[PDB]
């Protein structure tokens, strides 16, 4: 996160810390004691399946307090549609292998039903991005877990207001022009959140754009509000052999 | 109905035969006798802060 703060602890309760052989890898969100939603990118690389792990409740990465809970990632389902390497349908579903116990540090986000999203939480203008990526381009990562404060714009806005891939309906931009204020790689998977009437919902995903904080661009996140269904058809299926599932998308 | 200012609802707006409308709520809630409002049943509904809620 470039040019936020850090997100008091507790404050960002569905946060995830996604973790590979005990290394950083990407930021998640909590949907339900259950389930975590992230970005599709993040497993591009991916080789050690088995070593996949979600930590809810962190906040300092360098002392363990207590309030932190591990879980095995049982199985990552990302859409039929995306291709590794690109930019498009960055979404990526995660079964946990046990429940997380809510506690005051564990709480999850919404899922909203997609006609809510698209006519009444597409157009909150600021909305909150969270992670412990890059808090510079080319910069050290954050140790405390960081928040930061975003704009929305229209994808029409968005592309006469940029100084290099499309920004597709399955996308939408938001934050500054300015270099001053963005999402940093690191921060992959992490939240899009939006509040309405005293409660928080999961809008976006972090997923990606032209260098973080560079001039003359915006942060890119996958559209939630397209993937609803697909998501809430998968929460209500079987777990299948291997971590890995490709899911048809519709 | 649900077209306009999301029917009134605090959470979800469904449509119905006429100008019946039916205000829904994510599980972890109950719809209020308003009928608009969404409370929960449960100690850690999602999108809550409890630190926030609790001072
Ligand atoms: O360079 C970036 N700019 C905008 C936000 C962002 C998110 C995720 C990744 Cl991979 C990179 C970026
Ligand atoms: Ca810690």
């Amino acid at each position: 996160i470039v040019g936020g703060k850090v997100c008091p602890k507790g404050e960002c309760p569905w946060q995830v810390l996604l973790l590979v052989n005990g290394a950083q890898l990407c930021g998640g969100t909590l949907i339900n004691t259950i389930w975590v939603v992230s970005a599709a990118h993040c497993f591009d690389k991916i080789k050690n399946w088995r070593n996949l792990i979600a930590v809810l409740g962190e906040h300092d990465l360098s002392e363990h307090d207590g309030d932190e809970q591990s879980r095995r990632v049982a199985q990552v389902i990302i859409p039929s549609t995306y291709v590794p390497g690109t930019t498009n349908h960055d979404i990526a579903l995660l079964r946990l292998h046990q429940p997380v116990v809510l506690t005051d540090h564990v709480v999850p986000l919404c899922l909203p039903e997609r006609t809510f999203s698209e006519r009444t939480l597409a157009f909150v203008r600021f909305s909150l991005v969270s992670g412990w990526g890059q808090l510079l381009d080319r910069g050290a990562t954050a140790l405390e877990l960081m928040v930061l404060n975003v704009p929305r714009l229209m994808t029409q806005d968005c592309l006469q207001q940029s100084r290099s891939p499309n920004i597709t309906e399955y996308m939408f931009c938001a934050g500054y022009s300015d270099g001053s204020k963005d999402s940093c790689k690191g921060d992959s998977g992490g939240p899009h959140a939006t509040h309405y009437r005293g409660t928080w919902y999961l809008t976006g995903i972090v997923s990606w754009g032209q260098g973080c904080a560079t001039v003359g661009h915006f942060g890119v996140y996958t559209r939630v509000s397209q993937y609803i269904e697909w998501l809430q058809k998968l929460m209500r299926s079987e777990p299948r052999p291997g971590v890995l599932l490709r899911a048809p998308f519709p | 109905i649900c077209v306009n200012e999301n029917g009134g609802c605090e959470q979800y707006c469904s449509d119905h035969t006429g100008t019946k409308r039916s205000c829904r709520c994510h599980e972890g809630y109950s719809l209020l006798a308003d009928g608009v409002s969404c409370t929960p049943t449960v100690e850690y509904p999602c999108g809550k802060i409890p630190i926030l809620e609790k001072r």
